[PDB]
């Protein structure tokens, strides 16, 4: 793996076999290792995406790994799902491991699908970072997102360096999927894709207002 | 990061009057609070550790109490020497203080 | 049980100072220490403490990297060396011990006499 | 890309602490942590994105031999990748492998010759 | 405080065993152990005592930033920041921080001033 | 972190930032893990306290940490507990984890309560010490004893470096137990605080001599 | 004893890979993996054969103290005792145990002498 | 534990108390932990010999050990078994350990027997050596190979250095076993000790040419 | 988004060269670049190429140890010191960019020109 | 050490003809193939990335396709500036080569 | 399968001496060694022993640390580097071969001569 | 820290008679047990491996049994040369000896 150093506040990225007699490293506490949201590059971050980003496969064992820091979380991801029969899709959170502490927004959802053996992974091989720890892997009932890993040293100066939501799966993008968020069970939405949590917080509480099966609207980063 | 809040700042009495101090703070804290006092540039003393437990060479005129975040004190009877200078003092996380009391007559 | 300030001193700004707190008739090294500062016109905040040997130590925040807290338990013994100074350095500066044993603890049982520690 | 960098941390700094470090008297589970921001100087924040990206391949690979779980070893490991590229159990002083500050003995060396 | 130390350890020593670590031909349940006694020279197992308790404050905190349960690299990690106050990446043979002994070599350039 | 190192008979705690050129440390054999009794330091070690000695309280992680050596144990404590219902009281120990293999005396005890919800924790902090293993955290059906830890280093030098009882609970301390050991089914005995192990074996004898259901007497460290 | 030496590990190699590192994207299972064969140069294997019937005892012996199941540190844990051996904290450069090579810094010193 | 190193293609064991300033060690990756079969020596390599290597004891947690690179094996081993009643004999496979990935030849058992208390460990103290994890332990329905340990570095030289079969036990070697090899439910074969897989292979093809309950035969390493 | 091909050479077996191919009009920093070989009388095959920002970097196995690879992403040139030559190294040896962002990635967008460097 | 298949090797063809190549190789690929063209002693250029999804610059004349190990390419139309050599790149573990394809008219 | 018996010596007290015992006619790498006392007027008793390449070692109690086991697998010769004696030291001491293959054993096969190594 | 206990430490005879030697220990053995013989100043040589296996060049007059603790030997027939000092080895854990036994005649 490579390595990035913090030097009078821009990066170097010290290749393995570079030596440097200029570096200096007193302690563990200089070093970090962050895990990153993709939320600050821009990527799609909706509902739909979210399903579109994984897919299955099994004869692969379970591979996690722990970090210390990180980056607050816009949007976050829960699942509990089963196949048609009422079977579960998933495996079980082992102890340990807890949903991602930070969540502005949590993309919540429930159904189920075919749910083809294997686990729930990332199409460009990210990872899914949980209390402390990431992995490759999905867990039932748990807070998380997606996301990388850095591993840093630092000098030694002085910087020191919610809502809910509800949805229902629909056979899992085979090609295929549509998308309902819940109000109640008497109330749910054609999910679209470029619409907002904002937006449909105030569509929940504009409708909460207004009585309350299914309904439509009938016709970007955020740091701005 | 934890801030107390001394209430109020300061008091007028008279003597043998029974008198009542109330300290609150920003988060909760399991009755690990003290008390203090001292005088117009005099060194200070322990008072009540907890807030429940008096010290060696205390009067029991005094009596601490409270619990998470509001905590108080109260005094039976004054005297001229207590109409010094208090303070309340966090020691759970931030062991810090805030502005503190005062008792006068007029 | 006797505590003694030393070095009281007015010191221009950016300069630097080692105050040293003795003591006597009880077990020092089987207690802890520490300095607190009381800026004339206004209240009470902590700064800094030590174990009961040397080992671990304490700071706040606003002094932290500046100061450098410091003991001698076969003297039994207190001090602390101190860098850079600015206006709010202006205080008084005790030296206390806790009410705990062995140095694990809080809550300060006695005081010294205090050093109005200042600038120019 | 971001510039902004609304991050955090977790709160194990070193005093930070009165006695609230008891387990029980304290939360374990949402008052354990650290926040924090920076802005992106230098156009840092991006580069170390593109750094991540960049990692996650030899990352997965290095992680992919092994059977073990919950990896918490990697970083020691990479510390002493360091240091044996620094110490390999041999040095050259003078060949510029082993970097050793020797320069200024000479100052001592001619104090000595003036003897 | 109790001066005496009648304490024990583990059989885990060098030269202590014929071919007894075959596995099923061995306890693995009471007789891998060790024990001892001292007394108390200098007041020194009382000092620790305090210190100890002086210790689980640290302690605790030190372990609550992690999720790992059974924690076994704390002491590797303590070895490595002992090292790493010794050896940073660079040295100053003169700088009195890098904790070596180069003032006999005087010695032999002394005498090859002589020559 | 602090560490302490024997030197001629007398420790030195090194504190972290300083530097010590005289020290050395060939190997990880000078290193050592030990886990001490709070018996050398004459508190209260009797059953009562060492109910009040502890409390509950969930929403934390189990915490685990593994030592070398520790000190012979004059006292221990076991446990087997369940609620009134009927339902238990604690978690179970793992695999590994085992009693501490060394105790004078057993203070093994059974009973119920009310069982708040949490793990058994110590007030001041302490750990619990299993075989090899210390943690925060109690298990069923296993001896330990409350201790603490210290990490060392020592030098090149040459010198290298039973009892079951039985009680019930009795609601857990609720400002209120009575405690009562056992003989038989048809035999207890009020606890009282001062009375020793030794005593209390003596009065086991005495009664067992005597025909054994409920009794009284009517009316300092150990290192002497 | 054999000679032949028809052997095997793991590919985790450094650059042997285009972008099948993805996970899924990947085996997991048979494809992740190397071969090889060698033949016994200088009773070598033998050799080695030898060392491992030999290494057994001490090493569950070293292994017997803890509790821990699944091991993984031994092998830094073995690197730092040679460095430990190597550095204990202080260095003698003539006091032939702490193998560096100033030799060589005479030839700078005579240099320096002749000016 | 000692450690051998490669230079010019001759070994040279490094005793630990001995000083060679001529070593160099520039990566984790010069180093090595290997795991070797014991079928380079010529020792027996099977069925019966494979119950004879193994005993029972209880009283001993398991242990277990992780290795990198290893040998191609001739032959390798794995058991299901009860004991009489039905009722199982060893311990589960864990997750992450598997099957060894490489066998030329499987020596797959079941059966029953006594099964005394215990785990199956190995005489000579030897290995149970899995898919990157060796052990002293066997886990059901896995396979696996007998074998040691090596600890090596290797220099910056350019070098970088199927089959299937059943059984049936028969009471586990209570100076007594039946040996059974399975063509199928109505065909069984008298296991002989000195007879190879390949002879038996053989035996398979032949009867199973020739219509196909026991029958018999009525009458050196590999690398030749 | 101009790529310059500079020093082609015909140097005797067993020498060395350091190419350097620049680049311009595009965000040089945040890609990939690689070598790559024509022998000509046949096909291609892949070299070598690196990261983002020089951590990392991959060669083939045919001249692996020999060739070192090295970029300049201040001047945004690329760069490639070469140690003892052979009959194979005659070939043409360009310089390219991934389609990807951020240098993770290959399936090259363009080329340069190509130099033949050679043997004799 | 997977080895790509070109198939065949050259083609002769005339303008306005509808032309097909295929492409193979040892162990199967997810649909990360990519084609590329070149002329004789011209620098290159990318074509398809995944052997589904052609580029800037490209003629739609061009169809790429295949699976697994077997790959293909197919062009409508033949133009004489699409009469130079092409060539299968493989990237998913070995980014390698195999011969080339080229096209001819007699 | 010879073995020799080399260097005994009458050494004042505080003394040092490394005896060597050789050997032939077998594989000697492929087997361990030892040295073991007999003190005349009593029995016997084990000292210390090797492994088959001087890997590991191993040494009893009463002289630990003050001896120095060696060997020479190329020789095919054992050594015994002492420290400091005393009385006890005053014995026999043989060199002998184990009975199990590859070192990795006990229980003795053959002997020497044994040197009444003495102190006065 | 394991002694051993040979039982008794001489013996008389005479030649042709049957004898038995026993050997004890304090804490058990996996018959890992070994026996020696020497002379009154000459070299010993191997018996028995684990109490059990006797030796090449052995004569089968002897018989060496025993588990756990206990351990023992018997000899079916006597000679001159069998009258010479023999010896208890244990190498389970510390492999160490005991006195040692002896033979005689009067
Ligand atoms: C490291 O060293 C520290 C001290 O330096 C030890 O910790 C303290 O030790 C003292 C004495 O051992 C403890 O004092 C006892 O505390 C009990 C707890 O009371 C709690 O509950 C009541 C009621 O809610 C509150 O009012 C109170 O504030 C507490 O929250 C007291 O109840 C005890 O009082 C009884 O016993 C004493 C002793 O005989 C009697 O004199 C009293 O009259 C009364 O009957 C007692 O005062 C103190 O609680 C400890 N606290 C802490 C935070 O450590 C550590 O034990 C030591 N380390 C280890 C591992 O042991
Ligand atoms: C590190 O950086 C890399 C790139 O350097 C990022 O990875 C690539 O990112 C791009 C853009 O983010 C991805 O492009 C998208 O790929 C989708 C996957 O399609 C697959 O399935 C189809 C159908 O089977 C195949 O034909 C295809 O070849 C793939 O196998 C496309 O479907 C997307 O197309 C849609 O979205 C785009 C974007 O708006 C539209 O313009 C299109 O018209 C279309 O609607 C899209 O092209 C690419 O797949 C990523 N691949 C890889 C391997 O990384 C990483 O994301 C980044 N790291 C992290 C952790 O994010
Ligand atoms: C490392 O190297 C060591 C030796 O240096 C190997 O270990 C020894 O290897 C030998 C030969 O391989 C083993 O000898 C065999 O031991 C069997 C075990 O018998 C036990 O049970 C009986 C009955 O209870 C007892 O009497 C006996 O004392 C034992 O307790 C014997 O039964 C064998 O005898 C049969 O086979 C031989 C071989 O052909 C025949 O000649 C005999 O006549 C008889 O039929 C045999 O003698 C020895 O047991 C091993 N012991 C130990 C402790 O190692 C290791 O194998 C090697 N390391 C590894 C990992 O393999
Ligand atoms: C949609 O919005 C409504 C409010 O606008 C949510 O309902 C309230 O949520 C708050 C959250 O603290 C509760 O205190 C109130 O009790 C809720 N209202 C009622 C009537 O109970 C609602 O949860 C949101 N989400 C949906 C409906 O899915
Ligand atoms: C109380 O003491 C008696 C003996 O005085 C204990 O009973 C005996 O315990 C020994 C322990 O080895 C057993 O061997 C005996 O068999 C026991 N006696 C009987 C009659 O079985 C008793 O266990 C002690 N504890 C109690 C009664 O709780
Ligand atoms: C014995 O050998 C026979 C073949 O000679 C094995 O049976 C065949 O195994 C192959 C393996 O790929 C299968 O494809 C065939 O379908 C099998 N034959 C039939 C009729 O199904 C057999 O498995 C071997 N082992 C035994 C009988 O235990
Ligand atoms: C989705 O469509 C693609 C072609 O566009 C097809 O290859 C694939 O099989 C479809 N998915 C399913 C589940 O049929
Ligand atoms: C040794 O001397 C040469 C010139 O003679 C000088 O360039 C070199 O830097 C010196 N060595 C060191 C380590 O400075
Ligand atoms: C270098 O010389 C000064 C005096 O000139 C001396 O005090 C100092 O100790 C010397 N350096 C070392 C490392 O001894
Ligand atoms: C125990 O008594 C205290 C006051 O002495 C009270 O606050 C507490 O609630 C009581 N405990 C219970 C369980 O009621
Ligand atoms: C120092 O000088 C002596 C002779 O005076 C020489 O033998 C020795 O090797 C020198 N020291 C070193 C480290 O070479
Ligand atoms: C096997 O035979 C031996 C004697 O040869 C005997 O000691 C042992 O008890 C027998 N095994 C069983 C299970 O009876």
């Amino acid at each position: 793996i490579p390595l990035g150093v913090v030097h009078n506040n821009t990066l170097q990225v010290s290749d393995i076999d570079k030596l440097v007699c200029r570096d200096k490293l007193s302690s563990t506490s200089q070093l970090k290792s962050v895990g990153l949201n993709l939320e600050g590059n821009g990527v799609a971050t909706d509902v739909p995406t979210a399903t579109k980003r994984w897919g299955f496969r099994a004869g692969v064992p379970p591979k996690v790994v722990n970090y210390e820091a990180g980056e607050w979380a816009e949007n976050c991801y829960n699942l509990d799902i089963k196949k048609a029969d009422g079977s579960e899709c998933l495996p079980e959170a082992p102890e340990g491991v807890r949903g991602f502490p930070r969540c502005r927004y949590v993309h919540k959802v429930s159904g189920t699908g075919p749910c083809p053996e294997g686990y729930a992974f990332h199409k460009e091989g990210a990872f899914f970072l949980y209390d402390r720890l990431a992995s490759t892997i999905i867990y039932r009932s748990t807070t998380f997102s997606e996301g990388v890993v850095a591993f840093l040293i630092l000098p030694e100066t002085k910087k020191d360096f919610t809502v809910t939501l509800n949805y229902v799966a629909d056979n899992f993008g085979t090609n295929m999927t549509n998308f309902l968020f819940q109000v109640d069970h008497l109330t749910y939405v054609q999910l679209e894709p470029r619409f907002t949590p904002q937006f449909l917080v105030q569509l929940n509480e504009t409708i909460y207002t207004n009585g309350r099966l299914i309904w439509k609207v009938n016709p970007w980063a955020f740091w701005e | 990061d934890i801030v107390l809040t001394q209430s109020p700042s300061t008091l007028s009495a008279s003597v043998g009057d029974r008198v009542t101090i109330t300290c609150r703070a920003s988060q909760s804290i399991s009755s690990w609070l003290a008390w203090y006092q001292q005088k117009p540039g005099e060194a200070p003393k322990l008072l009540i550790s907890d807030a429940s437990s008096l010290e060696s060479g205390v009067p029991s005129r005094f009596s601490g109490s409270g619990s998470g975040t509001e905590f108080t004190l109260t005094i039976s009877s004054l005297q001229p020497d207590d109409f010094a200078t208090y303070y309340c003092q966090q020691y759970y996380s931030s062991p810090t203080f805030g502005g503190g009391t005062k008792v006068e007559i007029k | 049980v006797q505590l003694v300030q030393s070095g009281v001193t007015l010191v221009q700004p950016g300069g630097s100072l080692r105050v040293s707190c003795a003591a006597s008739g009880f077990t020092f090294s089987s207690y802890a220490m520490s300095w607190v500062r009381q800026a004339p016109g206004k209240g009470l905040e902590w700064v800094s403490a030590i174990s009961g040997l040397g080992g671990s130590t304490y700071y706040a925040d606003s002094v932290k990297g500046r100061f450098t807290i410091s003991r001698d338990n076969s003297k039994n013994t207190l001090y602390l060396q101190m860098n850079s100074l600015r206006a709010e350095d202006t205080a008084v500066y005790y030296c206390a011990k806790d009410h705990r044993v062995w140095a694990a603890g809080y809550h300060f049982d006695y005081w010294g006499q205090g050093a109005l520690v200042t600038v120019s | 890309c971001n510039p902004n960098l609304h991050y955090w941390t977790t709160q194990d700094e070193g005093a930070a602490i009165g006695l609230a470090w008891i387990p029980y008297f304290g939360p374990a589970a949402e008052g354990i942590y650290t926040e924090g921001i920076m802005h992106n100087q230098n156009g840092l924040i991006c580069g170390l994105r593109q750094l991540a990206n960049e990692t996650t391949q030899a990352l997965q690979l290095f992680l992919r031999a092994t059977t073990e779980l919950r990896t918490f070893s990697i970083l020691n490991r990479k510390a002493i990748d360091f240091l044996l590229q620094r110490w390999g159990g041999t040095c050259h002083i003078l060949g510029p492998d082993c970097c050793i500050e020797p320069h200024d003995w000479t100052k001592n060396i001619t104090d000595k010759i003036d003897q």
